[PDB]
């Protein structure tokens, strides 16, 4: 019935989301970025991207996404 | 190489091509017989004024129609798979040669002992020497010893190609980032031709393969000369 | 030594990993022998096998990347 | 009123007519491309002087014949016309979505013809394998326009498959079980299931190719850890089902045609025919790697794909023998449609048998990427599909139009086409066995005689195509209106007259238990 | 008619949909190759207009005109199941690409998975939270379904609102994840498989959320009866499909692939 | 909110000969004309773009 | 809508010669198109 | 050398595989060096690490099994 | 219905069993037994078995099952 599924929603499901939210928020600190190495299997550029200067990924994050030549 | 008005396979140059010829003869006899039976039965069904248009029971005849084809397919598959497992069987090669496909020519590497490598380009029709074959000759042939098990490794530095020599039973795709192996054994000296067998762009028709099979002593003299 | 023998580790048509493994083995052994000032002749089997099997362009690219510090295999 | 009827249709018959017109037009394009192929090969040397253009022509020939001629005619045309009539349904389940399956095809075709007009075209083969189809070896828009053409064609056919499966399951008379539906209806349902499952996998693969070309993905690029062979698996996982998609509605039409012109009330061994089509459909998903016997896969994998592929001959043989057993004892009417169907049975058998030769991986090493393969599929697919289409077209033209064809002209047309396709394709077996590669603009001199003959055959088929257009004109020009046809008791699609009214089965059939 | 099936009024939306497809595809071509977004923005606009008017008309035909008899509803059930099946097979292709690449990592990667130089996300942090979010939304949508069947307007709206809120939370978490990820779509086959498979999933979450929002507004306007609510059923089936694809992504790409 | 479904049933069942896509009134006509004008105009623009792209 | 032979089609069959012109333009345009595309590519 | 350093391959409480891996590595290196008649001194790091970590009875049992031909690891 | 499940039984399920029977039949026949090695992780004897001489497994096959001391 509806009463049973509401009971599961508030008694199990949303508590689970609250506990996973607490777990995530406790581990949300910025990690120390690894040394840049210009590996040839990464930062692939076979054609410029169709936006910006052609060399930045769509959700480029300067802090953690180096360009082919390194961190900005 | 093929000759004018040819109906069947190029004459076998290797034991595995011989096996394929015998296996094709067996399989083609079945193809002919089944094709002929179907045509004959069409003609039989169409050549009588006698009629039977009421419902016919199918159960009994469908046993014949499934069992007999199953037996035939087993009789094709048994020899087919015997040859498949022969063409995979552990051989001890005495020589490894690499070929790399390019747009549009082959390169060859003999790196067992010396770093020997060279490029192999089609001879343009305007440059053929009298009696030479249009679209089939190259400048640098693949010199190899006859009556010896050879390991060929095939790759590409650009797009897909495919390294083929019909009279030896050989066709191995040339894929960048992949090293494909095949075994080559010629029963005879001579020149053996093939052609690029994966569409690789505008000059796919124009990057042939020419093997030059010679006795070991002449292969060694050729290798020694290349220093 | 004539050519690389059958290796039961790499029994199929795709020999890519056979070339890669012998290249790694040669360079791991060479590093091990050099680091104690030991003898690289101990590494000779791997050198002959990778030289036999590996395309020149693969060897040359891998050598360049080792010198650049961009070789992705562990040596 | 004209725009409402023909652009805004929600009518299965009018949408079927649109598909037949579209397909016939596409067939002219495909045929022209095929004649350009055979003109390049019809003497040694170069005709076009541009092998990239030759490769574009070969690529376009295949896409037009498969996606714009066969599938629109068989599924969109005969399927939309006949399926609702054969189950007494008032229309398709989703009559408005049906119209979008149709209207996606002109844009799809426009994208293909844009691919060929920009840059140097997509000279890839209809397989579109990377890296040749990648952004280095095919820089610029042509391959992306080809990918988008296939996305639109794929959406059209997926939505069409949803429509046909829903219609066939949900819209029969309540007393009619699945085992009381005609074989053509079975053939369309099975075809639709294959489309629903196979096209999304093609869509995934060509989307990966799009992203490798434009978003710096490396699914198929070894520099990033990708693999060109992954593309081949995704393509062929679709492509083997696709070849059964192309023939299954043909098998359904052949069953109807053979039954009708044998004077029978029913095909021989109905449940065996259903079993065989479902068996072919199922086995069709487990055999794809027989397109990849030379790429370097493991021996045990080759052994499995050889063995699984050969199994398809068993249910297929049940259908062939069942067609023969339907002729058996018939009062045979030697109509032009019957001639098309008898040509089908024989030519399909020849092509199926060369398929069994190719299934043997060992022999396929020597036959792969040769004219043997071209010969195989022009028998089973090109002749099989086209002969089933022409048989269905001359059989059902009077239903769709209300007018009769000239039977003597239709028999002349058959005779010319039979000579032309056999002269074109039979010699390609010799070219394959003797080692001529496919996808070549020119050939070593030894191969001249059989290429010359093959190219002469191609012109005979052109004469047949031109005559077909005249024959359709002559029927519409003369206006011989149908009165009666025989065997309506076992051919429900005829029982509302010729042509049937815009709305049929407003009052459904009465069928009791 | 004396059958129960729906003869649909002649409609322009098939043609506008087909032309929207031409404009979106020609538009993507003109964006990737001819440095211009014009055709693409026309195509997206006409696509949204087409989907709005087409599904508006289905609501008019059913809620307002009474054309969805049980036979018609049965057909729509089959249609939605078959559509979901096609979408499963589309995802199967992306899973096949992922397993192909990760089970046989090539020398360019370092011959290992994850590749050399890839630092995967910790699957116990936001990916686990996303998992709890979509699983929770599968429970809340089931509560909504039962509330509607039991005739309870208020609890149906509360349960559906919670379901939508969880879908939005997933979408904002995934957007945040994408921005914080130290690898990109250009980071070889790891980035390719990650972003294309999770990106098509994220698109399906946005589609599913949008479908639930349409159901929320139709419920506010009393369209659904306790017995007749196929749009809600179809949106729930689609939502469960989105959940299940996530669980396969989580186990395959985030956990096993880390 | 109040249940106004009966009022919409009456509107959409009115015997006025309008197809369902226009039966809501003048706003349906405006939205149809905007949609069809963008589709047809867009298609003509796509053909122009094809003409441009077909030459160097 | 109009019903019956010649009335269930998006083209007129009222005049067999106008019909011949329309069928000529229809099938001829399709057959011609690949020849003119080949010409267009060669003239590049 | 004081004792075996921290090894990121074996960061957890269970150090069984650390002992096992260094015992294998020592014996593989020793076999590679004795076969050419090269120098076992290059193997010394692995020797010190396995001797530091491995229980005497494990080493003793593994040595006995290598002599018997019943050692199940690949050397 | 029953008719459909009978169709699946005879048309798919039993044909599958026949094909797998064929496959097994073709790959039957004895493979050459491997050299005996008295590995300490195999042929475990911590207590005699409660049948026979205490040293034979319950479905002991002399051809392929060596005792702790080797093949019989
Ligand atoms: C109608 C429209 C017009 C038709 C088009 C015209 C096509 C051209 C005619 C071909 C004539 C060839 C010729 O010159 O024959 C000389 C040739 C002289 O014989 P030969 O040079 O001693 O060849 C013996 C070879 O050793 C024999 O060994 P081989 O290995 O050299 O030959 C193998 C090869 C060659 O096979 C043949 O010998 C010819 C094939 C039979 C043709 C029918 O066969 C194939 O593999 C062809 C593939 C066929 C696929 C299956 C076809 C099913 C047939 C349907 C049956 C209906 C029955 C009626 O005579 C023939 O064999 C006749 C053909
Ligand atoms: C790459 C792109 C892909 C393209 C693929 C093309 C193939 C697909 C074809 C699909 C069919 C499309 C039909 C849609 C409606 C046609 C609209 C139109 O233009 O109407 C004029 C035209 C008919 O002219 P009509 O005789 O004066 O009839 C007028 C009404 O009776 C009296 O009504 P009304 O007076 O109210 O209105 C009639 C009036 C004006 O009425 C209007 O208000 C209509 C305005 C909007 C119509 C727009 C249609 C869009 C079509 C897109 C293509 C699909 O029409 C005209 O006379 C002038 C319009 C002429 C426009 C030309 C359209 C030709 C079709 C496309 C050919 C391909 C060209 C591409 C070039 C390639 C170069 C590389 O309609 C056709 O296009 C019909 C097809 C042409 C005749 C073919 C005969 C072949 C028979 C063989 C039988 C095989 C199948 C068996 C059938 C079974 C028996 C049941
Ligand atoms: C209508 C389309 C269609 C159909 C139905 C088929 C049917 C079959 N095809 Fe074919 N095929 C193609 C279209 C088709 N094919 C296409 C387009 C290609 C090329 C793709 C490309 O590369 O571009 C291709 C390629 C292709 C290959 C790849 C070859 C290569 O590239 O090297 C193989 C490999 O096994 C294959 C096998 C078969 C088999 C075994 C059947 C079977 O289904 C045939 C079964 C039929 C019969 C056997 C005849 C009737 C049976 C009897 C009378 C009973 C008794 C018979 C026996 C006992 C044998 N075909
Ligand atoms: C249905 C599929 C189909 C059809 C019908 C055809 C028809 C023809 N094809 Fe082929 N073809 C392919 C599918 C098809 N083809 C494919 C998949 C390839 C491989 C491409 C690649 O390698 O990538 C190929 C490749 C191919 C090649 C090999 C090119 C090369 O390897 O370089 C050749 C060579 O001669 C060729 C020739 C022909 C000829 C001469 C015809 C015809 O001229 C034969 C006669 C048939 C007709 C003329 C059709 C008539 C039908 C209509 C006009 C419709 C009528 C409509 C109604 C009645 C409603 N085609
Ligand atoms: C938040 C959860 C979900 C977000 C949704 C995504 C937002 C933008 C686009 C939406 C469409 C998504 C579908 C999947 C397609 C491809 C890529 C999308 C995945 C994505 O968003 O990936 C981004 C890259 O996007 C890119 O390239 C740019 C992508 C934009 C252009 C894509 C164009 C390609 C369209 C392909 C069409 C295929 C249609 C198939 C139809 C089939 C029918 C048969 C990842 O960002 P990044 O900076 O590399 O790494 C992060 C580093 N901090
Ligand atoms: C065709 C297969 C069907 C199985 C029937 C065969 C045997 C008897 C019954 C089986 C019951 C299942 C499991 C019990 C444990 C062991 C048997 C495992 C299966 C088997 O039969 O194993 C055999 C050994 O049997 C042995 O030891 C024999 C052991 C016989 C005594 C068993 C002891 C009973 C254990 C107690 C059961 C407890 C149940 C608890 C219930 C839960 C309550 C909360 C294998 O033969 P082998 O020669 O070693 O190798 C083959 C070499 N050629
Ligand atoms: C910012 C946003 C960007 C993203 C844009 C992309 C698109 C998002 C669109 C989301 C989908 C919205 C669908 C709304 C459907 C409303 C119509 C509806 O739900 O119609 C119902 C029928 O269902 C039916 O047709 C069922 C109709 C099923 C529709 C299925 C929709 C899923 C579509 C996915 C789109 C393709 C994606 C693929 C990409 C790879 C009507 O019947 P009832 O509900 O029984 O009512 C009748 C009762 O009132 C009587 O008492
Ligand atoms: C690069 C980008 C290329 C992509 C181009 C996109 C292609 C085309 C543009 C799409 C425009 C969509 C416009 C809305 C379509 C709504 C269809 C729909 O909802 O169709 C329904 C049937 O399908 C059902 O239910 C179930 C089916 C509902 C499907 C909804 C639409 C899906 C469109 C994309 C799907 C791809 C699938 C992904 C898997 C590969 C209703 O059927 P009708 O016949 O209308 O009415 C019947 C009446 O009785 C109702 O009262
Ligand atoms: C492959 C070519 C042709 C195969 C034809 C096989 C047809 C078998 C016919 C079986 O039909 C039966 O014929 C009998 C009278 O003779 C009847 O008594 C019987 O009731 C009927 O069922
Ligand atoms: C209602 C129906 C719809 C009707 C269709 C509307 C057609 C609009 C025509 C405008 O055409 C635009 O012209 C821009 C300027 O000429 C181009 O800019 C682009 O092209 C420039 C060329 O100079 C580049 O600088 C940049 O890429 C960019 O600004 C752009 O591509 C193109 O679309
Ligand atoms: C008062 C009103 C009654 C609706 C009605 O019967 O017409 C209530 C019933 C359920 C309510 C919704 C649900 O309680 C769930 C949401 C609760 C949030 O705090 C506000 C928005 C929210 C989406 C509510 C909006 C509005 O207050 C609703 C729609
Ligand atoms: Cu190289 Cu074809
Ligand atoms: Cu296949
Ligand atoms: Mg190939
Ligand atoms: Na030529």
């Amino acid at each position: 019935g509806a009463r049973t599924w509401r009971f599961l929603t508030f008694g199990l499901a949303l508590p689970s989301v609250a506990l996973c939210t607490l777990n995530s928020w406790l581990h949300s600190g910025h990690r120390e970025r690894p040394a840049f190495i210009p590996y040839h299997h990464l930062r692939i550029r076979t054609k410029p991207f169709s936006w910006g200067d052609g060399n930045h990924t769509f959700f480029h994050n300067p802090r953690v996404n180096p360009l082919p030549t390194g961190y900005e | 190489m093929a000759y004018p008005m040819q109906l069947g396979f190029q004459d076998a140059t290797s034991p595995i091509m011989e096996e394929l010829l015998h296996f094709h003869d067996h399989t083609l006899m079945i193809v002919f017989l089944i094709s002929s039976l179907v045509l004959y039965i069409i003609s039989l069904m169409l050549t009588t004024k006698l009629t039977h248009t009421s419902t016919m029971d199918a159960q009994e005849v469908e046993t014949i129609w499934t069992i007999l084809p199953a037996i035939i397919l087993i009789l094709i598959a048994l020899p087919s798979l015997r040859i498949l497992y022969m063409m995979d069987e552990i051989n001890n090669p005495s020589l490894t040669v690499k070929t790399m496909g390019h747009q549009w020519y082959w390169s060859y590497e003999y790196t067992d002992y010396e770093d020997l490598s060279f490029d192999s380009y089609m001879i343009p029709t305007s440059e053929l020497k009298p009696g030479e074959l249009r679209l089939l000759e190259v400048d640098n042939r693949v010199v190899l010893p006859m009556e010896m098990t050879i390991r060929m490794l095939v790759s590409s530095e650009d797009v897909l190609h495919s390294w083929a020599v019909p009279s030896l039973g050989l066709k191995t795709d040339a894929i960048p980032g992949r090293l494909n192996q095949t075994t080559l054994m010629s029963s005879r000296p001579g020149l053996y031709y093939g052609q690029c067998s994966e569409i690789c762009g505008s000059n796919h028709s124009f990057m042939p393969i020419v093997l030059e099979l010679v006795p070991l002593k002449y292969f060694e003299k050729w290798s020694a000369s290349m220093l | 030594y004539q050519t690389a023998p059958f290796d039961s580790r790499f029994p199929n048509q795709n020999q890519t990993r056979n070339c890669w493994q012998n290249y790694l083995d040669f360079h791991r052994c060479e590093k091990a022998m050099t680091a104690k000032g030991g003898d690289v002749s101990v590494c000779e089997w791997y050198r002959r096998v990778y030289k036999s099997l590996c395309p020149i362009s693969w060897v040359s690219t891998w050598d360049d990347r080792r010198a650049e510090g961009t070789f992705p295999g562990k040596i | 009123m004209f725009i409402n009827r023909w652009l805004f249709s929600t009518n299965h018959k009018d949408i079927g007519t649109l598909y037949l017109l579209f397909g016939a037009w596409a067939g002219m394009v495909g045929t022209a491309l095929s004649l350009l192929i055979r003109a390049e090969l019809g003497q040694p040397g170069t005709l076009l002087g541009d092998d990239q253009i030759y490769n574009v022509v070969v690529t376009a020939h295949a896409f037009v014949m498969i996606f714009f001629m066969v599938m629109p005619i068989m599924i969109g045309g005969f399927g939309n016309w006949l399926v609702p009539l054969m189950i007494g349904a008032p229309d398709m389940a989703f009559p408005r979505m049906n119209n979008m399956s149709f209207w996606l095809l002109p844009p799809s075709f426009l994208l293909l013809l844009a691919s060929s007009m920009v840059e140097a075209g997509a000279g890839t083969g209809w397989t579109v394998y990377p890296p040749l189809a990648g952004n280095l070896a095919h820089a610029g828009a042509s391959v992306d326009l080809t990918i988008f053409s296939l996305h639109l064609a794929g959406v059209s056919s997926i939505l069409g498959a949803i429509n046909f499966i829903t219609t066939i399951i949900n819209m029969k008379p309540p007393a009619m079980s699945q085992y009381q539906t005609p074989l053509f209806v079975w053939s369309v349902m099975i075809t639709a299931v294959l489309l629903l499952l196979s096209l999304p996998v093609l869509a995934a693969g060509i989307t990966m190719l799009l992203t490798d070309r434009n978003l710096n993905t490396t699914f198929f690029d070894p520099a990033g850890g990708g693999d060109p062979i992954l593309y081949q698996h995704l393509f062929w996982f679709f492509g083997h089902p696709e070849v059964y998609i192309l023939i299954l509605p043909g098998f359904g039409m052949i069953s109807h045609i053979v039954t009708y012109y044998s004077g029978k009330k029913e095909p021989f061994g109905y449940m065996g025919m259903v079993w065989a089509m479902m068996s072919i459909g199922f086995l069709g998903f487990i055999v794809w790697a027989h397109h990849m016997f030379t790429v370097g896969m493991d021996v045990d994998t080759r052994a499995y794909f050889t063995s699984a592929t050969m199994i398809i001959a068993i249910p297929t043989g049940v259908k062939v023998f069942s067609w023969l057993a339907t002729l058996h004892g018939g009062n045979i009417k030697w109509s032009p449609a019957m001639m098309w169907a008898l040509g089908f049975i024989f030519l399909f058998t020849v092509g199926g048998l060369t398929g069994i030769v190719l299934a043997n991986s060992s022999l396929d090493i020597v036959l792969h990427d040769t004219y043997y393969v071209v010969a195989h599929f022009h028998y089973v697919l090109s002749m099989g599909a086209v002969f089933a289409i022409m048989g269905g077209f001359v059989h059902w033209f009077p239903l769709f139009s209300g007018y009769t064809l000239n039977d003597t002209w239709a028999k002349i047309h058959f005779a010319i086409m039979f000579v032309g396709v056999n002269m074109t394709f039979f010699p390609q077996h010799f070219l394959g066995l003797s080692g001529m590669p496919r996808r070549y603009s020119d050939y070593p001199d030894a191969y001249t005689m059989w290429n010359t003959i093959s190219s002469m055959g191609s012109f005979i088929s052109l004469t047949a195509v031109m005559l077909m257009v005249f024959i359709i004109w002559e029927a519409f020009a003369s206006k011989r209106e149908v009165l009666t046809v025989d065997l309506t008791t076992t051919n429900l699609e005829w029982l509302n007259g010729c042509p049937p009214p815009y709305h049929t089965f407003e009052e459904p059939t009465y069928v009791n238990l | 008619q004396t059958h129960a099936y729906h003869m649909v009024n002649p409609s322009p939306w098939p043609l506008t949909g087909a032309l929207s497809a031409l404009l979106m595809t020609s538009g993507l071509t003109m964006w990737f190759h001819f440095n211009s977004m014009t055709l693409l923005m026309i195509g997206l606009t006409t696509n949204m207009l087409t989907m709005y008017q087409w599904w508006r008309d289905v609501i008019r035909e059913s809620t307002f005109q009474g054309h969805h008899t049980p036979a018609v509803q049965k057909g729509l059930r089959y249609g939605m199941i078959l559509f979901i099946i096609s979408e499963v097979l589309f995802f199967t292709g992306f899973f096949w690409a992922f397993y192909h690449s990760s089970l046989a990592p090539t020398p360019e990667l370092g011959g290992c998975w994850p590749p050399t130089g890839i630092h995967p996300l910790n699957p116990l942090e936001v990916p686990l939270l996303n998992t709890s979010v979509l699983l929770a939304s599968g429970v809340s949508i089931t509560w909504a379904h039962h509330s509607l069947m039991e005739g309870d307007r208020k609890h149906m709206l509360q349960a559906l609102f919670i379901t939508i809120t969880l879908g939005v939370y997933f979408t904002l978490l995934q957007a945040s994840e994408y921005y914080e990820a130290p690898f990109t779509i250009s980071d070889g086959v790891y980035g390719s498989t990650f972003f294309v498979a999770t990106g098509f999933h994220g698109l399906h979450v946005i589609i599913g959320s949008t479908f639930l929002i349409v159901c929320f507004f139709r419920q506010l306007k009393f369209h659904f009866t306790s017995n007749h609510h196929f749009g809600f059923e179809a949106a729930a089936w689609y939502w469960h499909f989105v959940d299940v694809v996530w669980l396969f992504l989580y186990v395959s790409i985030y956990w096993w692939g880390s | 909110f109040e249940n106004r479904v009966a009022e919409k049933q009456k509107l959409f069942q009115e015997d006025n000969g309008l197809p369902v896509h226009l039966k809501g009134g003048a706003t349906d006509n405006i939205l149809y004309r905007v949609t069809m004008t963008l589709c047809l105009g867009g298609t003509l623009y796509s053909l122009y773009c094809l003409g441009w792209a077909s030459f160097p | 809508y109009e019903e019956g032979p010649g009335k269930n089609i998006p083209f007129s069959v009222e005049n067999k010669w106008r019909l011949l012109a329309m069928m000529t333009l229809f099938f001829g345009s399709g057959f011609a198109a690949p020849f003119f595309i080949v010409r267009h590519q060669l003239l590049k």
